[PDB]
């Protein structure tokens, strides 16, 4: 439950950003978190910490 | 036919998700971080649960 | 050493599966805006609102062409309105000027 | 978080002087980008070079806001360096800094005389703070019982 | 979910699958995936090749406007070498101070020149890289990916992360490479032909 909160998290801000306008390097730092969050959802521990 | 699953097995296949068969299995689509009222102790609207 | 006891937030009946006198059910159908149809069985007896939440994705609308109306909907908070609340219409048109004589004196020379 | 502090080591930093002077800009420009779409729907005659010299201060304008966020950036991760710990890592803090960034610069005034940072650092604060009690516990918890248990 | 993210068992776990479909090496995959390198989708070709010699000439048009200004930059630097001889040369006194202000206007028309032949390097490269324009091609520098856009931005589709590879796959038809990996296993032989 907190890995998919964490997820659902990660998914609205991003969908709350790209509805708002932002520059790049704010929407592809959220892309980069939420891509990391669902590789620890699937399998926590592979790559990085 | 795994919808009502009989007792009349044959094989068992593996295959791989596609995005519309995800939504086809699915009975909605969560979009709150919340699970329970800490209150009244009964799951919310839209969330986990 | 350590047993303990516990049970869900629920509870649990005791009844018999008949399935010939149910409630009577009228279904209704709904779609969205992507040509979805989401079947939706309701009681007989039972209000139909125009609007209904599916697995799409969005609330999907009545398949009647009865009740269309898609009138409350706005975006109370624009950056243009939240401007024209601090700042007037003859200073901020003159900023706009002096911005476009900049840009005329800059890119015509 | 090594890749982030690369990616806004590139950025620079401005005066308060620079700041009136691109707020300046951005409202401009959005005058500008109003007028287009007022003379884009039952508009009468858009002038091509009016039109074209606008498209580019509504451009400039907007590529203004962007590196003032840019320069921001690095201040509102300073600013909320100091809420580690606390329920959330960094990376969510860092994103609502963001998000109070772009309230406080659609809230900020040209004519304050005033320094952007020390201006929206309360708001930054205050979206962190409400993100915070948001996304604290597994069980969402109203703000009021939060002060409470703060207290 | 808003924008699309890829499965972690078809990249992280190797052989990654991934990179092997697509012929890539999976770390230089990982900068794709995880935003830290822009990869070129696809790149035209016939109007690509009709504006090779357009852009070609539009390209030694901008590099003579540019040798212009260096020539320009270098005489100026000059002319105030020439008028540091000879606000130098008509006081008779040490000449070692003297020979000072003259190898500091040397060393600025040399600094003028070289910055000159460094941003002369870049329009080169610019161009040979849009000569070199392949799909699956790594840019690192999206600065140096922002000159493209500004100056090659057509011609091209480029995109950067897990919807560039889901692009990537959708415009890849795997018949061919499979044809030609046949071939490749069929004739040749050694590394080429064990990968």
């Amino acid at each position: 439950n907190d890995l998919y909160r964490r997820v659902i998290n990660r998914n609205n801000r991003l969908k709350r950003l790209i509805d708002l306008g932002a520059p790049e390097i704010i929407v592809n730092n959220e892309k980069r978190m939420l891509q990391e969050s669902v590789d620890a959802l699937f399998d926590n521990g592979r790559r990085g910490r | 036919g795994a919808m009502l699953d009989v007792n009349f097995f044959d094989e068992l296949r593996i295959g791989l998700a596609t995005a519309e068969d995800i939504r086809q299995w699915s009975y909605g689509e969560v979009k709150k971080p919340e699970t329970i009222n800490y209150r009244t102790l009964k799951p919310e609207k839209d969330g986990l649960f | 050493d350590r047993v303990l006891r516990g049970s869900r937030l629920g509870a649990v009946s005791y009844e018999t599966d008949r399935n010939h006198d149910l409630a009577p059910r009228q279904i209704a159908r709904y779609r969205t805006d992507n040509g979805e149809e989401f079947e939706v069985p309701f009681a007989d007896d039972a209000e139909i609102p125009g609007t209904w939440l599916c697995r799409n994705g969005m609330e999907g609308t009545l398949i009647e062409g009865d009740l269309p109306e898609p009138k409350k909907v706005k975006p109370p908070r624009t950056h243009w309105d939240m401007l024209l609340e601090r700042r007037s219409i003859e200073e901020l048109e003159e900023l706009l000027k002096e911005r476009l004589e900049l840009i005329r004196s800059r890119r015509r020379g | 978080v090594r890749a982030y502090l690369k990616q806004i080591g590139k950025v620079a930093l401005l005066n308060a002087e620079e700041e009136v002077e691109l707020a300046k800009r951005i409202e401009a420009g959005l005058y500008a980008t109003q007028l287009m779409t007022e003379l884009s729907e039952r508009g009468e005659k858009l002038p091509a070079a009016q039109r074209r010299d606008m498209m580019w201060i509504c451009r400039d304008g907007d590529r203004a806001k962007n590196h003032l966020l840019e320069a921001n950036l690095r201040l509102v991760v300073s600013l909320a360096k100091r809420y580690t710990g606390r329920g959330m890592a960094f990376l969510d803090l860092i994103q609502e800094g963001n998000l109070g960034l772009i309230r406080a610069v659609e809230k900020f005034d040209y004519t304050k005389g005033y320094k952007f940072s020390t201006y929206a650092t309360w708001w930054i604060r205050q979206a962190i703070t409400r993100a915070m009690a948001d996304q604290a516990r597994t069980i969402r918890i109203p703000v009021h019982m939060v002060e409470v248990i703060n207290k | 979910l808003a924008a699309p993210v890829t499965h972690i068992w078809y990249f992280k776990g190797v052989p990654s699958r991934l990179g092997y479909l697509l012929d890539l090496a999976p770390k230089d995959l990982e900068k794709i995936i995880y935003f830290a390198a822009y990869v070129i989708t696809s790149v035209d070709e016939e109007m690509r090749h009709n504006e090779l010699s357009t852009l070609e000439a539009e390209m030694a048009v901008e590099r003579k406007a540019v040798e212009d200004q260096r020539d320009g930059e270098l005489e100026a630097r000059a002319q105030k070498l020439e008028a540091d001889l000879a606000e130098l040369e008509a006081e008779g006194a040490k000449a070692d101070a003297r020979r000072k202000v003259r190898d500091g206007g040397e060393r600025e028309m040399r600094q003028i020149r070289d910055r000159a032949q460094r941003e002369l390097d870049r329009l080169e490269d610019i161009w040979s890289t849009f000569t070199k324009l392949a799909p699956k091609q790594l840019i690192v520098d999206e600065n140096l990916y922002r000159e493209l856009v500004d100056r090659y931005g057509e011609y091209f589709t480029g995109a950067m992360g897990a919807e560039s590879i889901q692009k990537l796959i959708e415009n890849f038809d795997i018949d061919a490479e499979a044809e030609s990996l046949r071939d490749v296993i069929r004739n040749g032989k050694g590394q080429k032909k064990l990968r």
